[PDB]
């Protein structure tokens, strides 16, 4: 995801999606350990290798990135755990570590107000 | 003014003369002190700088330091960043040593291995 | 307290007692022992002694004493309340200067007059008792020094890098075992007592995984980054920066507080963590308490099988122990052991058969 994200942050419609299936089905695959792989990637970037754009090229990438992930969730899996309490216990674990949202607001400083509305933007 | 920066690297180059020139002359330095029907001669103007800053970026860098035109806040982030009197046998260290403790792709080291390789050769 | 003032003004007539050299850390620490818990005479006698002591050490001219200068500059009107309320960013400054001690502007202010006749071996020893003066002001700090350095590590200000902490955490690590018992006995608590049971009971959540993320430098990245991993870094570094005798109260406080908190397994793995990679410093002059951190591990094992479904990584602990027995203690505690480990579940038999023989 880092890889893409840096490379070419558009022209992705849905190719990533098919090498996140290859990469997860060619491997262990446990779906929530995968969302917290996933969050903590579109969030370890943002904030120490971009400066100036390069900060907006990487929130617009995440912020087309959890829709990718959505679609991904809604269209891959149906019939055992349909991506509801995975991503909760996902959540979970994201909230667990405190310093990535600090970071984020060094980096942001408004990650808390930006971060609520971006997750209940996601919440859509 | 990119093309025939592109026609001075590809001529001699040793003068250099035509290409001051042109850096010199191309330069979005005065600020349309006459009427000059832009209206925009702050927001267009640094725009405008700008994209002539990051075209011919490494074309101006085969001859010495430009004048540095632009003026703005922050260059380019990503670029070549190859130490010159260096060779190529650094990925073990500056790339692989740290990712080997580094579980991440470090996008600076991204941009790094995706100049090397079209640099270089898949093979070796 | 009022005639101080007299002998205030006559140590200001004494300036030349001051012209020597500038080693108040044991002047303040043997008349600070048992003060700081009881210094409200002395603390409203320091609230005019501040500038006395500054003056005192004025009697130069290198211009080499900041922070002195700092809380001068901070402290312009009613300096009883307020140099002390933004003291973490300013401890950020004080670290600050301690990290760049080491890597820094070596050439600084700091080295001079005459880098050999200072008592300069190294920066540090200047640091010592700057330091000490400066958390020697008010009486809050001591028990506020370890929760400021807490908070200013994982309130990280935005002053604070996240890619060279190691030589934070050398810092801390000298400030505290600097500064005397009633500053850096807070950590005992500040390990313990905040974050060792936040839920961290059974529930806690799905970052149960133990070994990649409870030890140290798992936070190379900006995720990974644990407060419980940095809690223990901070341990760590006053762990080995204090192993002189601040290691020496340590037996005994894990037999006074550690003993009901131990609930779950991975606090167990927490807690040796903790402990374990400083056994050594004792085995090398205090052995005789070796025994007792043993039994106390010990301990924690009846714990951790009383309220204890399944154990899914107990063989880590089992070779831990192990290794602990037969390369520091060998047959030594033989006796108290055999009492204690025939209590332990089948498998934890089923490993130690040997142990017990």
């Amino acid at each position: 995801i880092l890889l893409e994200g840096t490379m070419n942050l558009t022209g992705e419609m849905q190719p990533l999606v098919e090498q996140l299936m290859m990469v997860k089905r060619m491997q262990h695959i446990p779906t929530p350990l995968f969302v917290l792989e996933i969050w903590k990637a579109c969030f370890v970037g943002l904030i120490e290798s971009p400066e100036g754009t390069q900060e907006l090229k990487w929130t617009a990438f995440t912020y087309l990135k959890i829709p990718q992930v959505l679609v991904k969730l809604k269209k891959y899996f149906h019939g055992e755990k349909d991506f509801t309490e995975d991503v909760n216990c996902a959540f979970e674990f994201l909230l667990k570590l405190t310093p990535l949202l600090d970071k984020a607001d060094q980096r942001c400083n408004c990650d808390c107000t930006n971060f609520l509305l971006q997750e209940c933007n996601k919440q859509g | 003014a990119v093309a025939w920066l592109v026609a001075h690297v590809r001529m001699l180059g040793l003068d250099e003369r035509e290409k001051s020139l042109q850096m010199i002359r191309q330069l979005a330095g005065p600020l349309y002190s006459e009427n000059t029907l832009q209206f925009y001669n702050e927001r267009v103007v640094i725009m405008n700088s700008i994209l002539e800053h990051m075209c011919a970026d490494v074309l101006q860098q085969t001859a010495t330091q430009i004048k540095f035109p632009s003026t703005g806040v922050d260059t380019m982030p990503y670029w070549n960043l190859l130490p010159p009197k260096r060779p190529i046998k650094e990925v073990l260290t500056d790339i692989f040593a740290k990712v080997l403790e580094k579980g991440w792709v470090d996008s600076r080291s991204i941009h790094i291995l995706d100049t090397l390789l079209h640099m270089g050769g898949v093979y070796w | 307290l009022p005639v101080s003032k007299s002998l205030e003004t006559l140590l200001d007539h004494l300036g030349g007692l001051y012209k020597f050299h500038d080693r108040p850390v044991t002047y303040l620490y043997n008349t600070l022992h048992y003060y700081e818990m009881c210094l409200r005479n002395r603390d409203h006698l320091k609230r005019k002694l501040v500038h006395a002591i500054i003056g005192s050490l004025k009697d130069n001219r290198p211009q080499g004493w900041c922070l002195s200068d700092t809380y001068l500059k901070h402290a312009m009107n009613a300096r009883e309340d307020n140099p002390w309320v933004p003291e973490d960013s300013y401890y950020c400054k004080l670290i600050g200067r301690l990290v760049d001690t080491m890597a820094g502007k070596s050439p600084g202010p700091f080295p001079n007059c005459d880098w050999r006749f200072n008592e300069f071996p190294n920066p540090a020893a200047h640091a010592l008792h700057v330091t000490c003066v400066e958390l020697m002001a008010l009486a809050v700090p001591g028990k506020d020094v370890g929760n400021a350095l807490l908070n200013v590590v994982l309130k990280s200000q935005p002053l604070v890098p996240r890619e060279n902490i190691t030589a934070w955490m050398n810092a801390i690590g000298l400030i505290i075992t600097a500064l005397p018992e009633p500053y850096w006995i807070v950590l005992h608590d500040r390990i313990v007592n905040v974050i060792s049971s936040s839920s961290l009971t059974s529930e806690t959540e799905w970052v149960g995984y133990p070994f990649r993320l409870f030890d140290f430098t798992a936070c190379h990245q900006s995720y990974s980054e644990m407060s419980c991993s940095y809690t223990l870094a901070l341990a760590h570094a006053v762990w080995h920066h204090s192993s002189i005798g601040q290691l020496s109260l340590i037996p005994k406080f894990l037999t006074e507080a550690l003993l009901p908190v131990v609930k779950t397994e991975f606090q167990l793995l927490y807690v040796y963590h903790l402990v374990g990679p400083f056994l050594q410093r004792f085995q090398q002059e205090r052995t005789r308490c070796m025994i007792e951190i043993g039994v106390a591990f010990y301990d924690m094992l009846l714990n951790v099988d009383q309220c204890s479904t399944h154990l899914n990584y107990m063989d880590p602990i089992c070779d831990f122990l192990y290794h602990m027995k037969y390369m520091f203690t060998g047959d030594s505690v033989k006796e108290q052991v055999e009492k204690i480990i025939c209590n332990l579940k089948p498998a934890l038999k089923l490993r130690l058969r040997f142990i017990t023989h």
